C-alpha cells in the first residue's frame, strides 16, 4: 500500500491572526527570509512536504539562520541540509528545528512581521496550522451539562449557558494560532489569568501569549500547553459561572469539552 | 453486556453509553502521533465480536454484535432469532448467536447496500428518540419492510456517533431538543470519510503529520473544509478512533 508512504505534499502554513508564512517577495535567493502575509494562492506560500523532514517552497527549504534565538527563519538551497535532520511538528502544530530546538515564531502580527527562530514558550505566536484551509473554523464548545460557552460581560468574560441555535455571543473562532476567539469581535481571544491569585479563564485582546494558546486534545480537554493545564468548570458547578485553569484530572466531567461546528 | 434502555433515555444516559461503547471498542488500541486510538486488527474470531444490547418502550431487547476492527455491525439477536449481514464475516455464526435461529439478510452491512435494498437514504431518514425507539422494535419482530432503514438509523445514532463526537452531539442536540433531525452534510461528510481520514493520519507519521490527500468535510453552514493535515480540531477533537491502516 503506497499510500501508507506519500511521497510529498503540497499546502500552506497559517498561523498568528490567521496570516501565512510566505517567501517576502518571491525572493528565490539563499537566505530570503519568510515573513506573516495575508494568505493567497502564490507559489512563495506553497510549502512541500517530504519524508526527509524538510519543508519547501520556491525549490528550497524553509530554516533557521542560526543557532541562537531571534534570527529570521529563510529559504536556503536543500543541499546543505544534506546530513541535517531537519523539522520537527509537535501535535499542537510548534515547528521545531529537531537540532537547536528553536520554533517558528511571528513577534507581531502585523504583514511582513519578520518570522523568526525563538526558545519555545508555547506561546500563540508559535503555534501554526499546517494546512491548505487556512481561514477562522467557527463552533460553538460544549461542555458540562451540555452547555454552550458564552462571551459575557461585554465581551470580558466567558462561562456556561445552555445552548441557544441563535444565540451570537455563544460562537467562537478557532484560528490558526490555537486562539479560540469571540466570533464576532476577532481582536478578542479566550485567555487564561494575567493575575497570579486567580485561575480565572476571561477575554481579552489578542497578544499573541502564552495565556491564549488552546489545544483540543483528542482526550477532549482544552488544554495550554505552556501552562500544563486544562479548562475546568469551576467546582464541576455550572451555576458558579467560572471557567478555570486546572492540571488535568478526571475528578468530574468539567474537563471534558466538544467542538460543534 | 453494554446497553441503552428507553426507561432512562436522556442525554446524560446516552452520553455515558456512547463513552464507554469507545472505551470497549478501545481496548488494546495502537496509537500514533495523533494520540487518537486505532482498532485493533487480525484479531481471532472467538474474540472480534462486542456485544450490545438496546431495550425499546415494550421492554424488549435486541443484541447487536459489533466486529471489534471496524465497528461495523455483523449480526444482531432478538429473542431466539439473530440476523446476519451478508457481509459478515463467514466463520461468525459458529461464535455468536450459536444457541439461535440464524438468518442471513439479503444485503451488506454498508450504507450503499442498506439504502439500495431499503429504497431510502440518509438524507431522508430522520432521526431522534422515537426513531431510535422505533428502529429496535421493527428489528426486534424483524419486520422486513422497515429493516433497512432501522439500520441506517442505528447504525448511525450508535456506530456514528461513536464513531465521531460531531455525531455524538446532534443526537445529544435531539435528545434535549425533543426535536428530530434528518443528517446533512456535515454529518454525512463525517460518515463517508471515516476510512479515508484513517488512512490518512496514520499515513501522515511520514510527512510530519501532513495528508497524503485532502479530505472534504463540510461545516453546518454547509462548506467544505479540506483537512489535509492531523492540524484541524474538527477531525483531532471529533474522530475517536480510526480503522486499521498502515504500520
Ligand atoms: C537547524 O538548526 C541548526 C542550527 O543550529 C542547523 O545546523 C547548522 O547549520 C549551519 C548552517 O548551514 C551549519 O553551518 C552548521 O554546521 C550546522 N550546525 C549544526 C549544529 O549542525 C540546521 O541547518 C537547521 N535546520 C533547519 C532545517 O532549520
Ligand atoms: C526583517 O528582516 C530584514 C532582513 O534581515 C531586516 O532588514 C529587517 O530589519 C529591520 O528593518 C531594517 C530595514 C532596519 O530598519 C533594521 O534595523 C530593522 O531592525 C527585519 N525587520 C525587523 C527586525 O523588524
Ligand atoms: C508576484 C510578485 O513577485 N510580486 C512582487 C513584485 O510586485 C508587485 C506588484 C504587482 C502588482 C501590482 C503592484 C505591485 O515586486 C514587489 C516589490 O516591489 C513584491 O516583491 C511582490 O511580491
Ligand atoms: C449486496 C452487495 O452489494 N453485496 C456486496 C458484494 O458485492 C461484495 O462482494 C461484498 C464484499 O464484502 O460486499 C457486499
Ligand atoms: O510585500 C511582500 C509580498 O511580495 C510579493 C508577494 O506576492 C507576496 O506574497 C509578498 O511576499
Amino acid at each position: 500500500n503506497e499510500q501508507c508512504s506519500p511521497q510529498q505534499r503540497t499546502t500552506r502554513i497559517s498561523g498568528r491572526d490567521g496570516l501565512c508564512v510566505d517567501v517576502y517577495g518571491a525572493l528565490t535567493a539563499d537566505g530570503s527570509r519568510v515573513i506573516l502575509y495575508p494568505c493567497g494562492q502564490q507559489q512563495n506560500q506553497q510549502w512541500t512536504f517530504y519524508p526527509d523532514n524538510t519543508i519547501r517552497s520556491l525549490g528550497k527549504c524553509l530554516a533557521t539562520s542560526a543557532l541562537s534565538s531571534g534570527s529570521n527563519v529563510v529559504i536556503t538551497n536543500c543541499d546543505y541540509l544534506r546530513y541535517d535532520d531537519g523539522w520537527m511538528v509537535s501535535s499542537s502544530g510548534t515547528m521545531m528545528n529537531k537540532s537547536s530546538h528553536l520554533v517558528l515564531t511571528a513577534n507581531a502580527a502585523t504583514s511582513r512581521t519578520n518570522l523568526t527562530g525563538e526558545n519555545n514558550v508555547f506561546a500563540a505566536k508559535q503555534a501554526w496550522r499546517i494546512g491548505n484551509y487556512v481561514e477562522p473554523i467557527v463552533t460553538t464548545i460544549i461542555g458540562l451539562r451540555h452547555m454552550c460557552l458564552e462571551a459575557t460581560d461585554n465581551d470580558t468574560n466567558v462561562w456556561l449557558e445552555s445552548c441557544v441555535k441563535n444565540k451570537t455571543k455563544q460562537y467562537w473562532a478557532l484560528y490558526s494560532d490555537d486562539t479560540i476567539r469571540v466570533n464576532n469581535n476577532r481582536n478578542l481571544c479566550v485567555s487564561s489569568s494575567t493575575d497570579s491569585s486567580s485561575k480565572l479563564i476571561v477575554i481579552r485582546r489578542c497578544d499573541g501569549s502564552i495565556n491564549q494558546r488552546w489545544v483540543f486534545t483528542p482526550q477532549g480537554t482544552i488544554s495550554n500547553p505552556g501552562y500544563e493545564a486544562v479548562m475546568d468548570v469551576a467546582q464541576n458547578d455550572v451555576y458558579l459561572k467560572k471557567i478555570v485553569l486546572s492540571s488535568a484530572t478526571d475528578k468530574g466531567n468539567g474537563q471534558q469539552w466538544t467542538v460543534f461546528y | 453486556n453494554l446497553s441503552l434502555s428507553q426507561s432512562n433515555f436522556s442525554a446524560d444516559t446516552y452520553k455515558s453509553f456512547i463513552k464507554n461503547l469507545r472505551k470497549q471498542l478501545t481496548i488494546g488500541a495502537s496509537y500514533g502521533s495523533a494520540g487518537i486510538p486505532i482498532l485493533k486488527h487480525s484479531v481471532p474470531i472467538c474474540e472480534r465480536f462486542l456485544l450490545v444490547d438496546l431495550t425499546n418502550g415494550d421492554n424488549e431487547t435486541i443484541t447487536l454484535a459489533i466486529n471489534v476492527e471496524d465497528a461495523g455491525f455483523a449480526a444482531y439477536r432478538a429473542a431466539d432469532r439473530s440476523y446476519f449481514f451478508q457481509n459478515a464475516p463467514p466463520i461468525a455464526s459458529y461464535v455468536i448467536f450459536t444457541d439461535t435461529n440464524q438468518n442471513i439478510m439479503n444485503f451488506n452491512n454498508t450504507f450503499e447496500s442498506i439504502e439500495i435494498v431499503g429504497g431510502t437514504t440518509r438524507s431522508e431518514t430522520p432521526l431522534g428518540i422515537m426513531h431510535f425507539e422505533a428502529s429496535i422494535f421493527h428489528l426486534f419482530v424483524h419486520d422486513e419492510n422497515y429493516v433497512p432503514t432501522s439500520f441506517l438509523v442505528l447504525i448511525q445514532m450508535v456506530l456514528e456517533a461513536a464513531k465521531f463526537k460531531f455525531i455524538e452531539q446532534k443526537v445529544i442536540h435531539s435528545i434535549m431538543d425533543m426535536e428530530d433531525f434528518t443528517p446533512g452534510l456535515a454529518m454525512l461528510s463525517l460518515e463517508e470519510n471515516w476510512t479515508q481520514l484513517s488512512l490518512q493520519l496514520q499515513a501522515s507519521e511520514s510527512l510530519n503529520g501532513v495528508f497524503g490527500d485532502s479530505v472534504s468535510l463540510y461545516n453546518s453552514m454547509d462548506e467544505p473544509i479540506g483537512v489535509d493535515s492531523m492540524y484541524y480540531p474538527i477531525l483531532t477533537a471529533n474522530m475517536a478512533f480510526q480503522l486499521y491502516q498502515c504500520p
